[PDB]
């Protein structure tokens, strides 16, 4: 019904030309380059050091703080009597109720 | 309008009758526009069958709406529930049931059913809410 | 409608006298930057629909799309700030002179307001 | 945010101006190295989000999307490669040209303080996603699932346009930060639960919900393995962002509301997991388990509970990763024998050993194997439920079982039996191949030991 | 026809128009539009063939009539009022009358019906021009006349326009009937605003003229007024095709191409009058001008369809005529979202 | 190389000093009016 | 408004639906453009002469020199209709559909 | 044969620079949002000797 | 040439003159047309066009040396020669791409005449190609849809240009045509069946000779007549068709044809007519490799003069 | 950088934010107003000018 091409057979391993293809490409400098730079750059650069600047990221979400407040809280309230948490959160004066 | 007036100032879940009669005399009027919209852009071959398309149209158009009003009212009246907008639901199903019956059709009927009643039920929500499909322009 | 019956516009004015007092766009506005962004797109184009090297041919012309484009842009921007500037003179004009369609309300503090609380459970 | 925002749009120009050779080596690179930028962001303070800006704003929830979206780009390169081979200079950079712009708005889409600048960001993904499902697909069924999956999307957002034109028109403004802090209570009236409904449907179309799922299997079917990659991993999770972040106007309509979304979701988490049963195609079978978690999603958001949207977030990353790299794996395979069919290839443990862990790995964390932050997310969906209602456990159980079923039964027929004899075709697995894998896995397993990264705002 | 003859025509279809939009006195508002309809009948007939003469004689009646609905409303408003100015309109059954009027210059349905016959009739230029420089006129008028329009009349009109605009170009392969519909229905977006603020107004029918525009001299470049004719556009000129993909993509209103905004702030400006369900109607029927759009799309660029062997021939010239403002109107119709504030200008 | 000559051949120098010329004038013009219009502000506004 | 109002007006109806009511010939139907055209002229003139605005005594005549520019442009196009099929009769304009 | 490496390898710099812009920019929208540097009741001090601004 | 230079008083009359001729020289095959066409135009002092080839549009465009098969024709004669009745259609894709050569070779010849005013001589033209469809079809090469697609594409194209003023027919009997065709030597031409030439003088004597004599008048030369050219330029010289359309066409006709002559896409438009025939129907992955082959070759990436590859030169500025 | 240039900033955001709401609104208001009673600058529709009107004496006393 038409002229076309006949369907390419599947498509030519890259093994056959270079046995050490590494994929990434036909010719063998630019696949070895290729996969010099996923590895480097995402497995030594983005996953170890990415890893390591995500394990020691400072701690800005205050957990450490939160701790040590809720430290002093205990330690003072308990030697004052003071409940250890007050059933209010707001203090009852300040609110005017209808 | 009158008509539109008519239909509204009859309260809703009273005077069932009145409310079939109203909602019957709104289908007739959107058949008998439809109808001469489809004589004139369709040509009928003859004046016979120009009047067999129109009543074809204007009866379908009527039983819709009487079906709409008379089952819409009533559910209003038993369920006694009268700002409910499911008894437009229900007599909007309804009135898309008649459709398929006289287009004789289910899958007409079912589909008129759903969308219909969700139309009607939109539009008693509109009017318990206040909604305005046409807005005069206030900016 | 709206501002075009405003009283006093000259018809046919792009840009007032008055609008002089407002502040110059700056020339590295991100808006006149955006409009040569268009030009040099538009330069870009022409290339490819003539078939000519996209990126390096038409020098010149890619240099007046751009500065063309920048031009109007410069003008368009200095007549949509006097038009939002005019808008809000109106407005708050509008405003001191109606005090009662505009009244101050009393502040009362989130103390004194009672708001419903709806448990999430 | 520019700092992520600048270097992903020159991206474009290196990509077009570079030499045909090394458009993917030059792309991968940059694209890995904005990643590394990206991850600044994970450190949120608690209290308050990042406001960088007017127009821009990171939180504990945006952040972790914005890494992946960020780190998929390249995964996304990589798988890309091979196929796109043939294809010439000029269509391999638009096809790459349109993966940064889809990169570029999910992240201003994540980033973006302001609704509506949100939803154009958010319905503009659409276009890049669309061309490459009905350029660079490789069946007849493309352009159908183009259709279905941008008249899903666009009936469902049409109305959030209105509703937010709306919103800004009532309370004076779109900020997600004044909203926030205003965020005056939602009355019971039919005007407000059709303002509901409007504000939900675009993300629950997003989010596949059962009944509103039918252009997820077509799309992810019918599209090229980036474009499967990208659906899975972010343009689902942007129905979850977007919801998160809207149920805060709806307050408390959303108690009433919520039922019927809930119950079909509940429902439909069975359903389509035993629909991944009996499929007969990989990528079908995949989608499906992705309709599946999403509809777990759902149910954490709709219950509104603190560990409801912690396990929300985790699961989203988690699903993404793992979605991701079954689709990559499944599309290994369909480049070797060029067909999606299960049964066709069979026992690929012996010819393709590598690639029979990396299947069972990431089968292992599709069912939930703890400490996976897949089984973090889930249960703390779980809980939430429970607490919602303890009748909740059953479904929800019934749905883990039937998820470890369908995965260890795709892991089973494709990488074991005997080797179909007549396949002649199989080859020794690329490195390329396996360093995505390895690049899906390893983050996903790491993620397990800082946990509170993709915990979201509300940890 | 002589190009002078051809230049003088032109200059008084453009004439016509500018005397519509300059005079201050009905009757020579009247006058443009019959001088628009003598000039314009020529052209539209520049090309001789039978087609082109049904099609100038299906516009002249309908514009005739068009026309002596106009001036019985400026009659009756006179006799109830004694003035000629243009300005709010004292009778209100002239109003009516002048609306139909005015619709049906435009080609609001239920005036419809003549639009894509009379583009399909009439050559790409002849369209380019029916499409974008007709519509000036007709909308400038009823914006000097908006205060006193029916809002209920000119909104029906709109969503009429919009669902049949809609519906009639899914059934089209015809690239000029296509367009004519999609008119159809951007015009019933303009007209929805009208009412509420003619600013808006203005915004689409200057975003609607820029695609159009494209879009008629991308095809004219392809020489195409069949589907399939511009799917062979892909063997010759791909970027043609891709260019025409992306207009199309704005035309039917993604984000986020310049589309967009006309809709944007059309839909903001009815939910500030309160209009909740029309904004959503209307929204919701533009889909159906997507779908048309899309599969255009599919054919021309996305998808590769099969092309003859006689096109060797023709990859070897060049194409001679050189549209100058077609890069800037692609780019205008596409890349100006990010511009929208700038609609204070117009305004 | 081609046997007929290319329309457009060696550069037309008129024309390209035309474009050149005028996108020069037209910036110019742009910075100075520029800087007229600051002088305005600062003095109208002080 | 006195009754002859009610008769010029009642004449320029009647020829509107003349004109879009066709029945087969083009020249009957460019016959009721010209039946409106000359209702107008005369309703515009009964109202400048009533009213005695003596500089609209003109706009008439500017309305039938307009009236006949469109007579003319009808014909016109009648000829060429006529020529290319033989008849004036309308359902011959039938090439363009929709 | 800098020249060689130079003319088609120079891509490689357009995103790093992007970066560098990027930076520049953020750190003028913090310019631009100044206007509470000190002036909150939280974190309001009393700038130590030799400081202008709390880079707030 | 431009509607701007019509308007200035650029007038296409003004520059015809008696010599201002298309004198198209037919016959059946080795007729010995092309001897008496080059000896007309040299005599006359006309222009000669040598008889389209398959690869007439590569000689007009570009290095003008032949392209590949691949990339300009996908036909060959020696095809349809050796197997008139292949499978693969080269018959009609053959024809159709002659037609088309012949078609930018008449708009070429009419450019010439109507911008120098020099006259024009051509070797058979697009009204005289239906003859070998019509032997191809008659022997069963083509089928009849190839016709009507011929014919379509014929009658929306050639009505533009205005016909030839001297129509030259070399008549050479068939028999003596055979014997030629041994003499020369080609091979696949003395594969040629005599059925096929006698159908091409059928055509031509039946249709061609009295369709172009209604309109003017047509020169007909036997062999040894024909060898007389001084004879043969003073029967032309001696001519007078004052019936015919040439003396009817004014200033604005000459700038419509000259406008459509110059663009020679708008000349080739209507030849790709979406018709799927088959023959001439190339699919999608063949057209994009054939197009990108086509891309590839040296001076065609872009627009002439645009081209750095074949030595062009100031692309910035240009 | 401190926590205290973000909480500045937000503070800094928040009110330029709160401040562009509060001015929509009142942009509605006030355009609501002056097209209901048209006292204002805005929606000030044409009228017919004074100017144009002739005061020298007419053919007949009594106009």
């Amino acid at each position: 019904i038409r002229l076309q091409e006949d369907p390419d057979p599947e498509d030519e391993n890259l093994y056959e030309k270079n046995p050490d293809s590494h994929g990434y490409d036909k010719d063998p400098i630019v696949d070895l380059w290729n996969m010099r730079v996923v590895f480097f750059f995402g497995f030594s650069i983005v996953l170890v050091l990415g890893s390591t600047f995500v394990a020691y990221l400072p701690d800005y979400r205050m957990q450490e703080w939160a701790r040590r407040e809720a430290e002093r809280l205990v330690k003072y309230r308990e030697a004052n009597g003071l409940p250890l948490m007050e059933s209010n959160c707001f203090d009852p004066n300040k609110i005017q109720l209808p | 309008k009158t008509l539109l007036h008519k239909y509204s100032d009859i309260p809703e879940g009273t005077e069932c009758h009145r409310k079939a009669y109203a909602s019957t005399s709104i289908g007739g009027a959107t058949g008998l526009i439809v109808s001469a919209y489809s004589i004139a852009l369709k040509p009928p071959a003859s004046f016979l069958e120009g009047v067999a398309r129109t009543g074809r149209y204007t009866f379908t158009s009527a039983a819709i709406g009487a079906i709409f009003g008379l089952t819409s009212c009533i559910s209003a009246q038993v369920r006694e529930k009268p700002d409910d907008p499911l008894n437009y639901f229900i007599g909007g199903c309804a009135g898309g049931l008649t459709l398929g019956a006289r287009t004789r059709s289910y899958g007409i009927g079912a589909a008129a059913c759903a969308y219909m009643g969700l139309t009607a039920a939109l539009v008693k929500m509109g009017q318990l809410e206040g909604w305005q499909v046409f807005a005069e322009p206030k900016v | 409608t709206m501002m075009s019956g405003r009283p006093g516009r000259v018809p046919l004015q792009f840009l007032p006298n008055e609008a002089r007092s407002l502040p110059p766009p700056k020339l590295t506005d991100p808006r006149l930057v955006y409009m040569g962004f268009l030009g040099y797109c538009s330069g870009l184009i022409d290339n490819a629909i003539r078939r000519r090297p996209v990126v390096s041919a038409g020098l010149h012309r890619q240099l007046l799309y751009v500065t063309s484009f920048v031009f109007f842009g410069y003008y368009l921007l200095k007549r949509q700030d006097y038009m939002y500037a005019l808008r809000d003179h109106d407005m708050f004009a509008y405003v001191k002179s109606h005090p009662e369609d505009f009244p101050e309300k009393d502040k009362k503090t989130y103390g004194e307001i009672l708001e419903e609380f709806h448990p999430v459970r | 945010m520019l700092k992520i925002i600048i270097p992903t749009t020159m991206l474009l120009p290196m990509t077009w101006m570079s030499k045909h050779n090394m458009i993917w080596i030059n792309a991968t690179v940059h694209s890995l190295l904005i990643s590394l930028i990206s991850l600044s962001l994970l450190n949120q303070l608690g209290e308050n989000s990042l406001n960088f800006s007017l127009t821009f704003f990171s939180d504990s929830l945006s952040a972790p999307l914005l890494v992946l979206t960020t780190w998929l780009l390249p995964l996304m390169l990589m798988a890309s490669q091979s196929h796109l081979s043939k294809e010439t200079t000029t269509r391999k950079k638009l096809y790459i040209t349109m993966l940064i712009l889809l990169q570029l708005f999910l992240i201003m889409t994540f980033t973006a303080t302001e609704l509506i600048l949100f939803y154009i960001l958010f319905e503009a993904t659409l276009v890049p996603t669309l061309i490459i499902i009905t350029r660079w697909g490789n069946q007849t069924e493309r352009l159908n699932a183009g259709l279905y999956f941008l008249f899903y999307t666009l009936a469902g957002s049409l109305p959030l346009l209105v509703a937010l034109v709306y919103i800004q028109n009532t309370t004076g403004s779109l900020n997600f930060l004044i909203i926030h802090y205003w965020s005056h209570p939602l009355s019971n009236s039919w005007s407000n639960i059709f303002m509901w409904l409007a504000c939900i449907m675009a993300f629950m179309v997003k989010m596949p919900l059962y009944g509103l799922h039918l252009w997820l299997p077509k799309a992810h079917v019918e599209a090229p393995i980036a474009g499967s990659m990208v659906l899975a991993a972010v343009l689902l999770k942007l129905g979850g962002y977007g919801m998160m972040r809207i149920t805060t106007i709806l307050n408390p309509l959303t108690n009433y509301m919520a039922y019927p979304f809930l119950m079909l979701s509940m429902w439909g988490m069975i359903m389509t997991s035993s629909i991944c049963l009996r499929q007969t195609d990989l990528k079908s079978l995949i989608a499906y388990s992705s309709v599946s978690h999403m509809a777990l999603v759902i149910v954490a958001i709709m219950i509104q509970t603190p560990w409801s949207f912690m396990g929300a977030t985790a699961l989203m990353i988690a699903h993404g990763l793992t979605s991701s790299m079954l689709f990559c794996l499944a599309n290994t395979n369909y480049e070797r024998v060029h067909s999606r069919t299960m049964i066709l290839a069979r026992g690929l443990q012996t010819l393709l050993p590598l690639m029979a862990t990396w299947w069972l790995m990431a089968s292992l964390t599709n069912l939930a194997l703890p400490p996976s932050i897949n089984l973090i997310g889930e249960l703390f969906i779980i809980t939430a439920s429970f607490s919602w209602s303890n009748i909740t456990i059953i479904l929800m159980g019934m749905n883990m079982m039937i998820t470890a079923l369908y995965s260890l039964y795709m892991l089973i027929t494709t990488q074991r039996g005997k080797y179909t004899h007549h396949i002649n075709n199989i080859k020794a697995s690329f490195t390329r191949e396996n360093a995505l894998m390895a690049l899906h896995i390893l983050p996903l397993l790491l993620l397990t030991l800082n946990p509170k990264m993709i915990l979201g705002p509300l940890y | 026809m002589n190009p002078i003859i051809y230049t003088t025509l032109i200059m008084t279809v453009m004439s016509g128009t500018m005397l519509v939009m300059i005079s201050s006195h009905w009757l020579l508002i009247w006058i443009g539009f019959e001088m628009n309809l003598l000039a314009m009948i020529p052209v539209l007939m520049k090309n001789f063939n039978p087609r082109a003469t049904e099609a100038a004689t299906k516009y002249f009646l309908t514009q005739a009539t068009a026309s002596m609905m106009l001036m019985m409303a400026i009659i009756i408003n006179l006799l109830y009022s004694g003035q000629w100015t243009i300005t709010k309109m004292f009778n209100p059954v002239a109003m009516t009358m002048m609306t139909m009027a005015l619709a049906m210059k435009l080609g609001l349905s239920p005036f419809h019906f003549w639009v894509p016959e009379v583009t399909q009739g009439i050559s790409l230029q002849a369209g380019l021009l029916l499409l974008t420089w007709q519509k000036l006129a007709p909308l400038s008028v009823l914006c000097q006349i908006s205060q006193s329009i029916n809002p209920n009349l000119m909104l029906t009109m709109a969503m009429l326009s919009i669902l049949i605009g809609g519906w009639g170009g899914l059934n089209q392969t015809q690239l000029r009937k296509i367009m004519a519909y999609s008119s159809i229905a951007h015009m019933g977006w303009m007209t929805a605003v009208l009412p509420y603020n003619t600013t808006m107004t203005i915004l689409n029918l200057l975003i609607y003229i820029t695609m159009t525009l494209a879009m008629f001299m991308l095809l004219i470049h392809s020489s195409a007024t069949t589907t399939l004719s511009l799917s062979h556009t892909w063997n010759k000129m791909p970027v043609i095709t891709s260019l025409m993909m992306v207009t199309l993509l704005s035309m039917g209103g993604l984000p986020p191409l310049s589309g967009f905004m006309p809709k944007w702030m059309i839909i903001q400006e009815m939910t500030k009058n309160e209009s909740i369900i029309m904004p959503t109607l209307m929204a919701m029927t533009a889909l159906l001008n997507l779908y048309f759009y899309m599969r255009l799309a599919y054919s021309s660029s996305l998808t590769m369809f099969p092309s003859t062997n006689n096109m060797k021939m023709k990859w070897q010239f060049e194409h001679t005529k050189q549209m100058k403002l077609l890069p800037t109107m692609i780019v205008l119709s596409t890349l100006v979202l990010p511009m929208t504030p700038a609609l204070s200008s117009l305004n | 190389f081609y046997i007929r000559e290319p329309p457009h051949g060696s550069p037309d120098w008129l024309k390209v000093g035309l474009t050149l010329g005028t996108s020069v004038f037209l910036w110019i013009y742009l910075i100075k009016q520029h800087k007229e219009d600051v002088l305005e502000y600062k003095r109208r506004n002080g | 408004m006195p009754l002859v109002y009610m008769n010029i007006i009642m004449a320029f109806a009647i020829a509107l639906a003349g004109l879009l009511m066709y029945r087969s010939h083009l020249m009957s139907s460019l016959l009721c453009l010209e039946g409106m055209m000359l209702s107008l002229f005369i309703m515009s003139t009964l109202i400048i002469l009533n009213t005695h605005f003596t500089l609209a005594n003109m706009m008439p005549i500017i309305l039938l020199v307009f009236a006949a520019c469109e007579a003319a442009l009808g014909l016109s196009l009648l000829v060429m209709v006529s020529n290319t099929y033989g008849t004036d009769y309308v359902q011959n304009l039938n090439l363009l559909q929709c | 044969n800098v020249l060689q490496i130079v003319r088609d390898h120079w891509v490689h710099i357009l995103v790093p620079v992007g970066f560098v812009f990027g930076c520049y920019l953020d750190r003028r929208s913090d310019e631009k949002l100044t206007a509470f540097r000190n002036k909150s009741l939280l974190f309001k001090r009393e700038l130590r000797p030799n400081e202008e601004v709390t880079w707030k | 040439y431009g509607p701007l230079a019509f308007v200035l008083g650029e007038r296409t009359t003004r520059k015809l003159t008696e010599t201002s001729k298309v004198i198209t020289v037919d016959g059946n095959i080795c007729s010995g047309k092309g001897r008496l066409a080059r000896e007309i135009a040299e005599k006359l002092g006309l222009r000669h066009f040598p008889e389209a080839g398959i690869h007439y549009a590569d000689s007009t465009t570009g290095d003008g040396k032949p392209l590949d098969v691949q990339l300009s024709g996908n036909c060959s004669l020696e095809k349809f020669y050796d197997d008139p009745k292949s499978n693969d259609g080269n018959s009609y894709r053959l024809q159709s791409w002659l037609y088309a050569s012949r078609l930018l070779q008449y708009a070429d010849a009419l450019e010439h005449l109507l911008s120098t005013g020099q006259g024009v001589v051509l070797e058979r033209s697009i009204y005289s190609d239906f003859v070998f469809l019509e032997a191809m079809y008659r022997q069963g090469f083509i089928r009849k849809q190839c016709v009507e697609h011929y014919n379509e594409v014929k009658k929306v194209t050639a009505c533009e240009y205005l016909p030839p003023h001297v129509v030259v027919y070399v008549d050479v009997p068939v028999p003596e045509i055979q014997s030629r065709i041994q003499k020369k030597g080609n091979p696949h031409e003395m594969k040629i069946t005599a059925a096929y030439l006698q159908d091409i003088e059928n055509a031509y004597k039946k249709t061609f000779l009295p369709e172009m004599s209604e309109k003017c008048e047509v020169l007909q030369y036997s062999a040894r007549e024909a060898e007389d050219a001084e004879k043969v330029v003073e029967d032309i010289e001696y001519l007078k068709c004052d019936k015919g359309p040439w003396p009817d066409q004014d200033d604005r006709t000459f700038h419509r044809l000259r406008m459509l002559v110059q663009n020679k896409l708008e000349v080739l438009n209507y030849t790709t007519i979406p018709v799927y025939l088959p023959e001439i129907t190339i699919g999608a992955h063949q057209s994009d490799r054939v197009f990108q082959k086509f891309t590839e070759l040296p001076g065609r990436k872009y627009s002439p003069g645009y081209n750095e590859d074949v030595g062009d030169k100031w692309i910035w500025l240009k | 950088d401190g926590p205290e240039k973000n909480y500045e900033k937000t503070m800094a955001i928040l009110q330029i934010e709160a401040e562009k709401a509060e001015l929509r609104l009142k942009e509605l208001e006030v355009r609501r107003l002056m097209r209901a009673r048209g006292d204002g600058p805005w929606y000030q529709y044409p009228t017919i000018d004074k100017a144009l009107i002739d005061h020298s004496p007419k053919t007949t006393p009594d106009n």
